């Protein structure tokens, strides 16, 4: 996890290109051909300009940034399918499976109207678990990812 | 969950062709196998069926009959196997006190079925009940099982797809017998579809399996939501709450071979034609209690709004003066053809109903001052004294006529 | 928007024809498919058609008959499978008070229809009719629509092609009556085309398909430009106030076998062709009360000036003396040919028309002395007990001729 420096930052060089550059190396860090050399020849063409030209800084820049980002989300969808997962998140955070709520509202109800103790945060998770089987909803996958928390003592 | 109690030759086919339109929508085959194309379904299940060890399905269905030839012939079906041999049950060997009557004599096997199947499922919701009021079969079955239901289980909805007899037509001599004693017990224990022969043969024409085809279409669209999970309306009782005697109509009732004339069908043409008096399959500035709209299909909650405020302004319909509709959306099967863009079922309770009755009691008055065909009944236990009977369940429709 | 009223075998076929020419000059397919070719297509459809899920187009149009035979015909057409089932309409089993009668019967299903179309349309501008006022179905049948239309919306136009019957040639026997009696309710509800068999034909001749044909394209040539948008005269309500008994003319009227004279056709000449009686389709120092120029094709705006320069100085045409043209363009459809470099259609109101009526009421007081023909009339309820009806129709229709 980087940042970004402005009390730092050369005058001439607006913070929109600064944000291209943050965006493009952390890219890189986290992810852990001839996309690589070609644009080392673009740089160190750069060096030889005897007139920093921020007119031609972006035209590099952008590409290089247009490129990872054109592989980044050739990842985030097609291989690591953010469809499923999203379909995932409008289902039980946004209530989009509310048949699933209507039963365990049904069974979990008198053990929240008293005031929260310091074992209440188990004895729901059963009744959630007891709920998606009570909808025929039977798949070990995505099941134990889904933890309801108790804001308890504070 | 859910069970059905189908009663006389009318209720055992309504379930018979009801099934059959709930396994078309469902991908379950004949036999109880489940297609190819849908092994990976999203559709719920558990509300009619319950699955088997062998994968078949079976319905939480019951057979009920005074006589054995209807159940026979649906057993010679190609879904004759489909069904449990187990819950069906026949009598081994046309009068609502006779019907009442063998009730009480055959109460523990009924009730052994009954409490078998409910068993069965964890979170049943109520009950379905088909049957014709008017013949002898379903007006005194139906009575005793309504009975000693609302006695047996005292938290649990009790629907009922009640046929009424037709009166322009001169079916049952005795019919309004039969039919004021059956509105009494429905009154008295029942939760919640009238339904008439000689309206709803009015908008088919302008066979019995045609007919009863439409009839299980009415009932399959009014359960599609809870069939469907989505957002609202997830379950009978908010379908009830929200409405409360009742009526209905469904737009798309169309011919196989009237799929001709595509037209371009929005949600506010459909919601508009389901408020006409033309649609409502049954036949004083009489107005509405309660509307509601169940569309299927791509469906937009803008156009929803307009047509909704187009209509509120245009008027076209009345409601109570002392007291404050509701649109629901659902999702059609992804199996059977989408030959309508969008389409539309409504369920509401108005007023005017209370005629039907006045109808009956004016058939029944016309007779009760005369004795008219009163030697059978005189011959079971029931009316075996006196008909003080017949006498209460007048004085409650009258009383009901008056409330509405 | 807009919708049409067709009734008689005159306005049937008339809306026959009047659709074949909108079909083709919109690239609708027979079938109501669009061709491949006009898929991009910038015309404008929802003034005279309304586009469907089957992607199909179906007409603003309802079919009304007391006869089945024309309809029938049609419906065997290759143009039948577009019109639209639900709003055609047939009895189901030759006199004006028959036809308001029968009007006065089936009042409920015909404005059920109206209502249903008028409410698919978001800017509904008014209305269209095409019928014949002689014989019994359009003149009886139109005067009931008026009445119960003009009671109805308020705040519609009306608009007609009303065909006035022969004269040099003695065809309806009690043609005077229902004439005047039409004449009557459109002088009385009438918003706003005269029409004539007599000089129709003569000038088709210097069968009923080919008369009609041309009246037609007279239709589709005026409603051109409100198909076709483009920066003048941009709604209908334009063209009446330009204007407010009407008559018409167009030039190129010419057969499929007469392009072979492929005259170097101007602005000018065709506008000043427009003024001559001749090409008037309908048969005291007698004036102009309004002349509107519709214009097909290339058009400079000072070839305009210039004709309209060079005519007034002329005088060819004289006006009321007590109050002080127009000519607008429009552009032709980009499908037909354009066998003609530019075409006019003329609608003007002369004060002549007033003839007419001078005849029809000659006719009718050359009978009412002697009350030939009534014995009919006094059969239904309208003239079962006196024809008041008739002596305020005849001083109405009096009045307007005083008034022109």
């Amino acid at each position: 996890q980087f940042s970004l420096r402005v009390e730092i930052l050369p005058s001439y060089i607006p913070v929109r290109v600064a944000e291209k550059i943050l965006f493009v190396g952390e890219s890189v860090q986290m992810f852990e051909k001839n996309q690589e050399d070609t644009f080392a020849a673009e740089l160190h063409r750069l060096k030889q300009q005897p007139l920093f030209s921020l007119v031609d800084f972006e035209q590099v820049v952008d590409r290089i940034r247009s490129t990872v980002a054109e592989h980044l989300w050739k990842l985030m969808v097609e291989e690591s399918d953010l469809l499923g997962q999203l379909k995932i998140i409008k289902d039980f955070y946004l209530l989009g499976r509310g048949e699933l709520f209507q039963a365990f509202i049904d069974t979990a109800q008198h053990m929240l109207k008293t005031p929260p103790t310091a074992v209440t945060e188990h004895d729901v998770n059963v009744a959630f678990q007891q709920s998606a089987h009570k909808v025929l909803l039977d798949d070990d996958n995505l099941l134990p990812l889904l933890h309801l928390t108790i804001e308890y003592h504070g | 969950e859910i069970i059905t109690l189908q009663l006389g030759q009318c209720g055992n086919q309504i379930g018979f062709e009801f099934w059959k339109q709930l396994c078309a929508e469902h991908g379950i085959s004949p036999e109880g196998i489940v297609e190819e194309f849908a092994t990976e379904g999203t559709d719920r299940k558990d509300v009619f069926f319950y699955q088997a060890d062998d994968e078949h399905y079976i319905p939480r269905a019951v057979l009920l009959d005074l006589e054995p030839r209807v159940i026979h012939s649906i057993l010679n079906s190609p879904y004759a196997k489909l069904y449990n041999p187990e819950n069906i049950y026949l009598s081994e060997h046309n009068n609502w006190a006779s019907g009442f009557s063998q009730g009480e004599k055959i109460h523990e096997d009924i009730f052994d079925i009954i409490d078998r199947e409910a068993d069965g499922s964890d979170s049943l919701e109520g009950f379905v009940l088909c049957h014709s009021i008017a013949g002898g079969t379903g007006s005194g079955l139906g009575s005793y099982l309504l009975e000693r239901l609302n006695d047996r289980y005292p938290k649990k909805l009790v629907q009922t797809y009640s046929v009424f007899p037709n009166q322009d037509e001169m079916d049952v001599v005795v019919q309004p017998y039969n039919s004021l004693l059956t509105l009494k017990r429905l009154t008295q224990n029942a939760d919640c579809v009238v339904l008439d022969n000689t309206a709803l043969n009015r908008i088919a024409t302008d066979s019995f399996s045609q007919i009863n085809q439409l009839v299980s279409t009415i009932m399959s669209a009014s359960t599609t939501t809870l069939r469907y999970p989505g957002y609202m309306n997830n379950d009978l009782i908010g379908l009830i709450a929200s409405l409360i005697f009742l009526m209905t109509g469904y737009t798309p009732l169309t011919t196989d071979q009237s799929v001709a004339s595509v037209r371009k069908t929005t949600v506010l043409d459909v919601m508009r034609r389901l408020l006409q008096p033309k649609n409502v399959m049954v036949s004083t500035n009489h107005c509405y209690i309660a509307i509601l709209n169940i569309i299927q299909g791509e469906v937009d909650p803008t156009q929803v709004h307009k047509s909704l405020q187009r209509i509120r302004e245009r008027k076209l319909a009345n409601f109570i003066p002392w007291g404050p509709i509701q649109v629901a959306l659902s999702r059609k099967s992804p199996y059977l053809p989408s030959a309508h863009r969008v389409s539309g079922l409504m369920m509401a309770n108005h007023t005017s109903i209370s005629s039907l009755f006045e109808r009956t009691c004016r058939q029944y008055d016309k007779l009760r001052k005369r004795e008219a065909f009163l030697e059978q009944f005189r011959k079971e236990d029931m009316f075996k004294d006196n008909f003080d009977e017949m006498d209460t369940s007048r004085e409650i429709v009258q009383q009901l006529i008056d409330e509405y």
